[PDB]
Order: C-alpha cells, then structure tokens, then sequence
C-alpha cells in the first residue's frame, strides 16, 4: 500500500524531472 | 609508441560563445543590464552552449575542462556564473553529470570550487540526492561521490515529502551509498514530512544489513514515531519483517 514516502522506491528519472 | 602518438586538440569556444562570455563579464556587476531583453539573448547563448557541452550523457570530460578553463580566463565571475546556471527544469550541470554517472565531469565541476552543490532542481532534489541513486561501478567513482557528499549538505530535505538522501539510498537498499552518506555526516534521526526516519524506510523494505548499519550509528534513536504513531519496530512487524523486528527490540532494550 504505497501511500507513504517510506514505502515507495523512487526513480532516478523522478529525481531529475517533474513538470 | 611515440611515432603512434594521437594528440587530442584543445577544444575552443565558438566566436559567438566567447563573445557572450565577454559581454557577461562587463555586465555581471550591473543587475539592470542582466535583466534586459537584449541581455537575455546573450544569456540564452550561454545556457544553450553550456548545457549542450556539459550535460548530455555523451559529454566529453576534456571538452568540459577546456570550457571551464576558458571561462576562468575570461573572468572567475563568468566561470562561477556559468557553472551554476539552471535550465527550465532547475537542473544544473552538476545534476545532469551526477544523473549520468559522469563522475569525471562531476570531479571537474567540484574542482572549480565555485559550484553550489546544494541547489534544488524543479523536482525539489539536490545533486547529493541524485547521487544516492546514481550507478557507480569503479571505486574511483565512489571517491567522487564522497567528495560531492563532503562539499554540501547531506542532511537537506527534498521539497516533495522532505525525504533525505539517506532515505533514498536506504529505500533502494544501496548499502555502499548508505555507508558513504553516514561517513560524511548524514544524521540518521531526520524525519520526513510524514515523520518517517531512514530506520523506518529500512524496516518497510526489509533491508536487514542496512538496519544493522543504522542501529550501529552512535546517536540512533529507535524510539521515534511517525505522524501516525508508528515506530520502526511496529513497521517491521506490520510489513512482515520478523528478524529486523527482533534486532530493533534488542537494541532498544539491551
């Protein structure tokens, strides 16, 4: 249930680009 | 050998680019000029050329080093101005370099000693945060990574969720990166916007050896709760991590 930052596994692309 | 010597020629700035550098040097100290419509045109030349040279995956370290040197010889202010330009995603050359695992170029930028390594891109992340997730294969690279950690604030929190670089590394199970962050002063007790610590991230994802490494940190507080009152121990149980949970109980109570 990925509704908390600590449960997610963020992406390299998410770190470089948003909108 | 010598008869077979292949000289790499110096890279040189284009006429238009050298012109823009000289223009910038004369108006670097006039904020009115810097804000003008006409001067945006020269700033556009600067940003377009510099990002093309520094920030592609295929970037040539010798070319970037030649450019740094040429900017420096125009003016140290011009060098520091250009090195820290951000594009329309808020990314500097240091963000792209790190992202691409272009660590020779990362090393060049840090060595100019004019880089602002704490700059947040539009996504809200610092180069150190990107580094936490960047591929690293030779030990020569992890040394650049540790230089980058040393040169800036490893305890910055991202605009989304207030996550820390230590939390990102933990969540990917990157033990090498956790060790380097710890060695460069990452505080294990920082909480993100929801109250989560790196210890909680490690319990959520089941990284037993990371949990040991965090708990081995001198001031590590396993009693912190997230916003909902969850603890690392309770999270480990909820997520089905019985052995992390025993480790945590034992450290709270031995």
């Amino acid at each position: 249930p990925k509704n908390k930052a600590r449960r997610r596994t963020t992406t390299q692309m998410e770190l470089l680009y948003a909108d | 050998e010598p008869e077979k010597e292949e000289i790499r020629e110096r890279y040189e700035l284009s006429e238009k680019m050298l012109s823009a550098c000289n223009l910038l040097k004369y108006n670097i100290k006039d904020p009115k000029a810097l804000a003008s419509k006409d001067m945006r045109i020269c700033l556009n030349t600067l940003q377009h050329d510099w990002f093309r040279v520094s920030s592609q995956k295929s970037a040539v370290p010798a070319m970037v080093g030649d450019y740094i040197a040429a900017f420096e010889a125009v003016s140290p202010d011009v060098l520091r101005y250009i090195i820290n330009m951000a594009d329309g995603n808020g990314n500097t050359a240091l963000h792209y370099s790190v992202s691409h695992s272009n660590f020779q170029i990362v090393k060049l930028l840090l060595d100019a000693d004019v880089c602002n390594v704490d700059h947040q891109n539009k996504a809200g992340y610092t180069p150190i945060m990107l580094a936490a997730l960047a591929a690293v294969e030779a030990e020569k690279d992890m040394q650049v990574v540790e230089e980058l950690f040393s040169c800036g604030d490893v305890n910055a929190k991202a605009s989304q969720a207030g996550q820390t670089a230590l939390m990102l590394a933990v969540s990917h199970g990157r033990i090498d990166m956790v060790k380097g962050l710890l060695a460069c002063g990452a505080d294990v007790n920082i909480q993100d916007d929801e109250g989560s610590t790196a210890l909680m991230c490690a319990s959520e994802h089941g990284h037993v050896e990371i949990v040991k490494l965090l708990l081995a940190q001198p001031g590590c507080n396993g009693h912190l709760e997230d916003n909902d009152g969850s603890t690392a121990l309770s999270i480990a149980l909820e997520a089905g991590h019985k052995d992390i949970a025993v480790l945590l109980y034992a450290h709270l109570n031995f």
